[PDB]
RNA sequence: UUUUUUUUUU
RNA sequence: GCCUCGAUAGCUCAGUUGGGAGAGCGUACGACUGAAGAUCGUAAGGUCACCAGUUCGAUCCUGGUUCGGGGCACCA
RNA sequence: GCCUCGAUAGCUCAGUUGGGAGAGCGUACGACUGAAGAUCGUAAGGUCACCAGUUCGAUCCUGGUUCGGGGCACCA
RNA sequence: UCAGAGAGGACGGAAACCUCUCGUAGAGCAAAAGGGCAAAAGCUUGCUUGAUCUUGACUUUCAGUACGAGUACAGACCGCGAAAGCGUGGCCUAUCGAUCCUUUUAAUCCUGAUUGUUUCAGGUAAGAGGUGUCAGAAAAGUUACCACAGGGAUAACUGGCUUGUGGCAGCCAAGCGUCCAUAGCGACGUUGCUUUUUGAUCCUUCGAUGUCGGCUCUUCCUAUCAUUGCGAAGCAGAAUUCGCC
RNA sequence: ACUGAUUUCUGCCCAGUGCUCUGAAUGUUAAAUCGUAGUAAUUCGAGUAAGCGCGGGUAAACGGCGGGAGUAACUAUGACUC
RNA sequence: ACCAUCUAGUAGCUGGUUCCUUCCGAAGUUUCCCUCAGGAUAGCUGGAUCUCAGGCAGUUAUAUUCGGUAAAGCUAAUGAUUAGAGGAACCUAUUCUCAAACUUUCAAUGGAUAUGAAGUUGCAGUUUCUUUAGUGAACUGUCAACGUGAAUGCGAGGUCCAAGUGGGCCAUUUUUGGUAAGCAGAACUGGCGCUGUGGGAUGAACCAAACGUGGAGUUAAGGUGCCUAACUUCUCGCUCAUGAGACCCCAUAAAAGGUGUUGGUUGAUAUUGACAGCAAUCAACUAGCCCUGAAAAUGGAUGGCGCUUAAGCGAGAGACCUAUACUCC
RNA sequence: GCUUACGACCAUAUCACGUUGAAUGCACGCCAUCCCGUCCGAUCUGGCAAGUUAAGCAACGUUGAGUCCAGUUAGUACUUGGAUCGGAGACGGCCUGGGAAUCCUGGAUGUUGUAAGCU
């Protein structure tokens, strides 16, 4: 009674049955993950700016 | 035996980089000294290149594109007749002042030089050019090469002449003339003395006193100059005075007519013509032997 | 006994060849590959027949060995033994295995099944295509008719189809006879023992003094 | 089933090319890499620090971050039925300049030249848009000093 | 304290 | 029957890529002794079970014949 | 078939992490004895089973090979 | 600058140590294998403790959970270097561990609720003590006296596929057969057939197909022992051998 | 408890596991008790019985009871030896 | 032991689980579990809808890349491995045959990214970051102008709640173990499971084609002597078998033979008359059909009957028949 | 036409042998008080300029080895998709598109940037 039969046959139908979605396009938008005093600076700098 | 360099020896070698067969580049430093971060985009890294030949010292100021350096400013120890040495132009000396030489020379380029007049008191103490105003000091790092780097060696006398020029090159006296490694002392006095070239002078009256055959061999052309043992320090003086006082570049020449003095590369139907007498040629020989 | 020659006939499996992964491996039985004059110089025999496969199988040591045997028998007693020189172009390097079971009334107390089956060694197998050559021979014009009935008689210890043929090429050269012929005329191949080589002319010309092209 | 350390199956893909071993050129550090920028990602063995994973060799990705001798960048990776944006950090030594983008924004910057040359001379606006190769055009062929060659099969010859 | 043997016929 | 193993001098055993047939007992002679026994030395003992083959070359390697010796051989 | 264990003078057995190859009997020599045996004094002796590797060096440590020995081999 | 090679030098030899040439890495890098590496990642040597303190982000496995391992930064304090620089363990890919409990280190910390002091106890943060069945119960047998829920997901008998093994039949001829390959055989090789052997498998049957042999009784197949009719012999005949219908 | 009329016999082993016999035995041992420190909870130390461990007995208690080489005047075998 | 009660004891296991239409419609796979007849987890699926009205795609093009498999190579490294030659080993140049854990070289299929308004040019401000430095990097502005930049197709996106499943099996191609297997294990895709329909006599998977309920027409695969709707239709050959042969999967056949017959290849001789006997012939090959090789058990299978200038084998031609398919109503 | 310093691509640049080398320069070179480092001023370091292109280096030469490029190999090998395609099978061709690599043959033998200088 052997059990493990592991198989990928029926995963790419699967996989495709509701289409294979794409990253959305304001992935690069996030400033998530970047160099900290980058960062820092970035903050200072819209600080400041005068708006008019 | 068997044939070592063969067939499959060359055709498995692989070559290394032209600069390391020439034994002229340490790539290995030439990454720590070249490169700059990548936050930093395209800033320029500006490299302090010292390099002593047999017979001259070679100062250039220098940062690195993605097609080959870009040298901004050069000094050469065969240009201090301009300011009075005409021999010696390897000493300790003549290294410090072409030193001083490329750091008037490139703050007076970049129009600096006003601001950073750097240190104007040969005192042989360590000396860092620091910030006057708004504009920091021009900065560069020593690259000395395939040099031994010890102490009293000329390519910090070089580096020391920049820096007294007024050029920021991060730097610790340890590799100084005159800083004692056993117990970490520094004597700017000794320093002086050597920028200065007494030095020198000390071995001129020594072998005056030893032997004037000795001592005439040994400095022929100094003699010839007319530069003995009691002018030899304020000759050095009166030469770091006229470059700071001067540091412009000479003024190019006109371009001189060039004529071919090598040979030229043969052509294909001349090198087929030479291979046909060639031919030929062992042929007789071989039906008259 | 061996297992009938079927059980291993068509090419299945990849190269098993002998190596640090595949020891304890017994020796192929075919030994000798050059038999006859081999030593004879390449103008001694300017005629070939080849011998080649039309089936896509393993040729085993033994079937190779017996063929050999019964090829140079023939041509040494028919003519002589230094009247044709017979080269085997196939080697066995292809290692067949066996999973052996024991065959014996309650065997199945001790048999494993197929569980851990993988097989250990047991003999050489030549792998073989179409096209392919297994025996070479190279005699005088004057015996074509002896090394063909040679390899019709040789071609019965083999399995599948065999096709004889002559070949145009010079003995063992590459080069079909009548060039062969007009380049040793003009010095361009120099012998080389039962071959020859090309002179190309590219060298330096005090090499090329020692025999001009 | 097969282990699962990080450089399994990778040894000609973290190979170094034949007579191609030794010391990294240096316009490796010298190219600039800005965010926003696409790079392609070809892991170097000779570098085991900041190597991008075997999944990531060969991709194209944006960058996101640039730090002192490396980048973040933003690579797809295709999840069962999802592609993911995955972020890795990679030294600069396993990484090169796309070229696919360099391309489009200077086809980009001679359209703008052309509509604004043609705007300013009077010009009608010229078509800027990439078409399809149509079929070839009606065209005469000369057979003057070529004429026709007149082929057949040709027959069986055994070639022993 | 220990101390076994000595071919056949003559 | 099958897996095998072995066959060497009157008897018992070694031996080899395969490139010589050795040792012992036994037999004949010599030495020794008054004469023997024992002991020594020499001479010695062979188609390498038989046949065919492979090898430049087989006692040894492959196949077959004979002779034997050890094991294996429904079933529920 | 599986699991182990061992291989060392001519025979039977020790031996070290890895830097020594030992013990008894056997063999050879001298002595005591009329002679042998016992006895006394000496000597020489092993394929460390075969290979490959590991470290400075391996009989020993690791792996494989050859031989031998032991245990299991059960339902129906 | 290695492995190695060549040529030299008292004792010195194939091998001790010295010298010169050549030497693309054929060496070494703790270990398996694979990558990588030559003014180094190897060898020699100086100084050192970045194998330290802190939080986030990310990669790998992936459910895009956790551990482990790793990557790139940021803040601190440091090491080496003249400096640029490099360093958060080992050149890279394995070398490891939850909850509860115990224990340690940390704050001049919080709580013990009748008010306080001191012990004592409990907390917050970071480690260690270990689960190798390694996402982590605390665990010896026998049953033929046996029981229950099921299973043809799974063995023992029949049947099925296969035919290694068993059995049977061919092809070439090296030899045997006094001579002579084929009367009769036929090695070394090689092609097949059969399911009366034994294996392999697990397809059907476990809310049951009565599981050996013998006795009895039918019918069938021939791969023919006898008998009918024949052909061939190493067929002069009891006899015998081969083959055919 | 084992054996199982009569007859004739009942060999060797107390290492293992049991059972049993002595105990001077500070070897190991609980509670209680005693002492030290502390303002107290409490801490530390000393004692500390039987057992166990040491010693003896016992198999008509459970049980157990070997290998390899050489060797005799034909061979064979091996009384004999290692 | 028996009697009553706790007790309707628990069961990851077996059995059953009751009206009709309509619409949508799976999985046998991942990870963890004393887990392997079970769960949780993701995936696949349904429902409710909500926000909007061009950016997407199991497809191409352009541009740019990734790879070390097929082939190739060993007269290129490593590892095998035959034979000589030129100066017993050794050196030199060669040579025969090879590698899942060898490679200089290296496809086809394949993978990835980009292809404009979320853009391009400037102007004019911010920064404690960065630079010797407006030097850069980035950001900000109701800043100004420009105006949609491959093909084809097409509306797009978001959230929540939840079922069943977590035994699979088959086939072309690739592929591991095994002598093989209707055996065991994998990769891509398509199927059966869940699915009928025409054909293959019959059959889960084969070929055609997918389905409301009817009709007319036309077909796919398959066929047209009779079973049986559709021709003993038309043309040219081959084949005689003392049970020939007869249509994907598919329902077995080989090595080896024939002076049966039909075509071809090559080499010869022949009219200065070829072979046989006292006007073409000879020899060796080759490949179509036929024949031998070809033995099994209840009586039996091109599906059956039968068929022989076929109703067999091969190349073809007209027409004709027939689906739940296509067109139209 | 050159030399030097620093490079970029990293053999069309390497390797072997040989010829030539104006001027700058590079180099070899002389000395070892001092700084500095060694068993050793050989290397490294320092102070110099008598001498030399001998070597390094540069250019050139070679029916040179290697490397690089192209042709051929060849529409071959291999391969996507199709067939109620041929064949007992192994396999083979056809339709539809992609399409190599050795041997062999021919050619090339560094290109170029910044700075300074010679001519
Ligand atoms: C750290 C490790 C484990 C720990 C302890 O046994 C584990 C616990 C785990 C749990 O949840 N309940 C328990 O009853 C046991 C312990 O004292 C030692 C064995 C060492």
């Amino acid at each position: 009674a052997k059990s493990k039969n592991h198989t990928n046959h029926n995963q790419n139908k699967k996989a495709h049955r509701n289409g294979i979605t794409k990253p959305k396009k304001h992935i690069f938008l996030s400033m998530k993950g970047v160099d900290a005093k980058f960062i820092k600076n970035l903050r200072f700098s819209r600080k400041n700016n005068k708006r008019q | 035996v068997k044939v070592i360099k063969n067939k499959a020896y060359f055709k498995r070698y692989q070559v290394k980089l032209r600069r390391r067969r020439e034994g002229k580049t340490d790539y290995y430093a030439r990454k720590r000294l070249t490169v700059q971060d990548k936050n930093k985009y395209n800033t320029p890294k500006y490299r302090l290149i010292v390099r002593i030949t047999n017979k001259d010292v070679v100062a250039q100021l220098a940062y690195s594109k993605i097609e080959g350096d870009v040298v901004v400013a050069s000094a050469y120890s065969h240009e201090l007749p301009r300011y009075g040495l005409k021999v010696g132009l390897t000493n300790y000396a003549a290294a410090y002042a072409t030193g001083l030489l490329l750091a008037r020379r490139h703050l007076k380029t970049i129009g600096l030089d006003s601001t950073y007049k750097g240190h104007e008191e040969l005192t042989g103490e360590d000396y860092n050019v620091e910030e006057e105003g708004d504009r920091a000091p021009f900065k560069a790092v020593l690259d000395i090469g395939l040099a031994r780097t010890t102490t009293g060696s000329k390519i910090f006398a070089v580096m020391k002449g920049v820096a007294d020029g007024g050029i920021n090159v991060p730097h610790s006296e340890s590799r100084f003339f005159g800083f004692d490694q056993e117990s970490k002392e520094y004597n700017a006095e000794a320093h002086r003395d050597r920028i200065l070239g007494k030095h020198v002078a000390d071995y001129m009256t020594y072998l005056k006193e030893e032997d004037e055959d000795r001592y005439k061999r040994q400095f022929s052309k100094f003699l010839a100059a007319g530069l003995n043992a009691d002018n030899l320090v304020a000759t050095y003086q009166k030469v770091h005075s006229a470059i700071r006082a001067d540091a412009s570049p000479a003024a190019k020449k006109a371009a001189k007519p060039s004529k071919r003095h090598t040979a030229k590369r043969l052509t294909y139907d001349e090198r087929k013509q030479r291979v046909a007498d060639k031919k030929a040629l062992l042929l007789q020989l071989k039906e008259q032997q | 006994g061996r297992r009938p020659a079927r059980c291993y006939r068509y090419i299945k499996n990849k190269p098993y060849p002998k190596s640090r992964f595949c020891r304890g491996v017994p020796d192929a039985k075919i030994r000798i590959f050059d038999l006859g004059n081999k030593r004879a110089n390449v103008d001694t025999f300017p005629a070939c027949v080849h011998m080649m496969s039309n089936e896509r199988e393993h040729l085993s040591s033994e079937a190779l060995e017996a063929a050999r045997i019964c090829a140079n028998k023939y041509m040494v007693k028919n003519c002589g033994k230094d009247g044709f020189h017979l080269r085997v172009r196939k080697h066995p390097f292809h290692v067949t295995r066996i999973n052996k079971m024991l065959s014996c009334a309650g065997a199945d107390r001790l048999q494993t099944g197929m569980r851990g089956a993988y097989g250990k060694p047991q003999g050489l197998v030549a792998r073989v295509d179409i096209g392919d050559i297994l025996f070479s021979m190279r005699i005088k014009e004057g015996n074509v008719k002896h090394a063909i009935e040679a390899f019709r008689r040789a071609k019965f210890k083999f399995p599948g189809r065999q096709i004889i043929v002559s070949s145009r090429k010079w003995g063992f050269t590459k080069w079909d006879r009548e060039d062969y012929e007009r380049m040793r005329a003009e010095g361009r191949l120099r012998s080389d023992g039962v071959g020859v080589q090309l002179q190309r002319e590219h060298g330096p010309l005090t090499k090329w003094i020692e025999n001009p092209i | 089933t097969n282990s699962k350390g990080l450089r399994r199956g990778t040894r000609y893909m973290f190979a170094r090319d034949f007579r191609k071993h030794g010391v990294e050129h240096l316009s490796t550090y010298y190219t600039q890499y800005k965010r926003g920028d696409l790079v392609d990602i070809k892991t170097n063995g000779a570098f085991q620090k900041g190597m991008p994973f075997k999944a990531y060799h060969g991709r194209t990705g944006r960058i996101f971050n640039v730090t002192r001798g490396a980048v973040g960048i933003i690579v797809n990776k295709r999840v069962r039925g999802n592609i993911l944006p995955k972020r890795i950090n990679i030294r600069i030594e396993h990484i090169k300049p796309s070229k696919c983008r360099t391309d489009f924004l200077n086809r980009v910057k001679s359209n703008d030249e052309k509509r604004k040359a043609a705007k300013s001379a009077g010009q009608p606006v010229p078509a800027l848009k990439r078409l399809p190769v149509a079929p070839r055009g009606a065209h005469t062929v000369t057979t003057q000093n070529n004429e026709p060659e007149l082929l057949a099969p040709l027959r069986f010859e055994i070639v022993a």
